[PDB]
């Protein structure tokens, strides 16, 4: 019983590295992406200066 | 279409990994007990005839 | 929604295989204990054993009986008992939509479960060592209704001039539905496994008339007594009937696992 | 217009391959269940097996049978059931202009 | 699922390992003693018959 | 009978180490392969950031 | 059944009350406030023998 | 009595390498992983300077 109980407890609480590792890698990508976009976004107002010329 | 929100390829590999991992456990279990049928899921008929032969 | 639902479904299915695995494991030990009890019963049958010897064996059989009951009233899955009978026809949803659930029924594995036994008919006329099958009175008729209700009529023509013990062996060989055994007095007993025969067996024929078979008393593993050779032979059968019941439940669970495993594979794809 | 239409057409065809993928994948498990049944059948056929054994085999057979029916009544593409008979003869417009559609039929 | 906080494979292997260890010790005793019924745990009824015969 | 019965019980219940071991070996190798391709798979999104912000 | 077996059976039949036996061999029924509110009116022939107290 | 008592003492005191050796390995893998996550974490704050700077 203990063996099967332990196995069951695993399915509900253990971490599936395969799934989590991919999730971490995915999170970092979206992160670096957003950062690059954000940097590009901060430059948006710079346009006005030229119009003000 | 390089995509970040989805990596179907990863899912495919993980699926086959889970297949291979479960396979190892089944084999290892059989090796340790020395018994091919250690549960009905292995062979219900065997479980029956083997228990009766036992 | 479907993807997330399928994920939850896979989990639900994993829970199902887990609850089943635990129950199957418990039934495994149940089988081992039953087998031990059967062997002890055969040892008890040997005439060499005196009452004291049979008393000793009975003590162990009492212990194992209690252990069987314990396993059944204790085996639990985080608190839900799985073998006492409380768990019954529980549905395990294994899909991303409502209604996709697949049913699962765990049967009571208590040593007194009606299935874990049968009925015992004992003859009234004891035959001495010098009693032989009389010519013309060697016919015994077994009219019973199997398990599916289909009625069967086993007609055993005993070999002329055979001892009561040989009569039993002959019957045991000319059929598998009923099991025969000779008690200390020679009164032949007939055990009918509830799993095999249902309702009530009817004994007709000249040999039957000579034996004067009586009514059947419901016998379960919980009611076995190896203190008397007659009880010993009867017990061997009672345990055999049970071993079937137990294996049958295990086999069904076996499929439940295989099916749920298959569902998981289809679900992930 | 042709360019815009071509874009939607590529999308529609991608959906088409997607539906086929889902159905074909489900049938992969269908096949395994059937093959398992075949081996169990060949087992039951062997003479050594007794009636009791055949009963046991049947139980596993019956369970697998229900699974085929489950897979058939469940495999879906967002509520659109696929391999049960309800989905059949559906055209997939893979062309920019109208009347350019390949037909797909999913058998029960 | 390549999990780490659990290893049922090992737990299964150990259960059988113990079984073997005990079985080894059980037979080793009988071999050294020269008597199969070393303890009442074996053939409780035989113990009684053996003792009565002895 | 006991001898033949035991032999009969084995054929249906015994573990043929030869085939079983071979299987386990293959299983482990397959697992290592899946793990290797899983590693390369996680790197997929990396292309996106490399493509551009 | 022995008093212990009574407790195990009771523990298997219900979840509201958890039964146990003290050294004197007196059945002890515990009820969790989280599951049971108020008193517990034990009744029946067995309770007549056990004589559950306050 | 000595033999039985020594058997009893073992169960409560001697260590079972079977479980112990396993427990050690588990701790080792978890520690190795934990540190790997810690290394990733240490670099996480670098995002601000790296991008917005």
């Amino acid at each position: 019983i203990n063996e099967n109980v332990n196995a069951s407890k695993s399915r509900i609480k253990d971490t599936d590295f395969a799934k989590e590792t991919t999730a971490l890698t995915k999170s970092q990508i979206l992160s670096q992406a957003s950062s690059s976009v954000l940097a590009q976004a901060k430059q948006a107002p710079n346009a006005a200066l030229s119009l003000l010329g | 279409a390089v995509n970040v929100n989805t990596n179907v390829a990863a899912m495919t590999a993980q699926r086959y990994l889970t297949g291979a991992t479960n396979a190892q456990q089944t084999s290892m279990e059989r090796l340790s007990s020395g018994f091919k049928i250690n549960s009905a899921k292995d062979d219900a008929a065997g479980l029956q005839i083997s228990n009766r032969l036992n | 929604v479907q993807s997330r639902g399928l994920d939850v479904a896979v989990r639900n299915a994993n829970d199902g295989i887990s609850i089943a695995q635990t129950a199957e494991g418990a039934m495994n030990e149940t089988t081992n204990i039953l087998q031990r009890m059967r062997d002890l019963s055969l040892q008890s049958a040997n005439g060499s054993n005196s009452k004291s010897e049979r008393v000793a064996i009975q003590e162990e059989i009492t212990a194992l009986n209690d252990e069987l009951n314990r396993i059944a009233e204790t085996t639990s899955f985080g608190g839900n008992k799985l073998l006492n009978g409380t768990f019954s026809t529980k549905s395990f949803q294994i899909g991303a939509d409502n209604g996709e659930a697949v049913m699962l029924t765990l049967k009571d594995m208590r040593s007194d479960n009606r299935m874990m036994g049968g009925t015992s008919y004992v003859a009234a006329e004891g035959k001495d060592k010098d009693w032989k099958v009389q010519a013309g009175a060697n016919d015994i008729t077994f009219t019973l209704k199997d398990i599916d209700g289909n009625d069967q009529t086993i007609t055993v023509n005993a070999k002329e001039g055979d001892d009561i013990e040989e009569v039993a062996t002959y019957i045991n060989g000319q059929t598998d539905m009923v099991k025969a055994s000779v008690n200390e007095k020679g009164q032949l007993q007939i055990f009918a496994g509830n799993n095999k025969v249902t309702g009530d067996v009817a004994f007709s024929g000249g040999l039957a008339g000579a034996l004067n078979m009586q009514a059947g008393t419901a016998e379960t593993v919980d009611t076995i007594d190896v203190t008397s050779v007659g009880g010993a032979q009867q017990s061997v059968a009672v345990i055999d009937s049970a071993l079937k019941y137990v294996d049958s439940h295990r086999a069904e669970l076996g499929a439940f696992q295989n099916r749920f495993n298959h569902a998981i594979s289809n679900l992930d794809n």
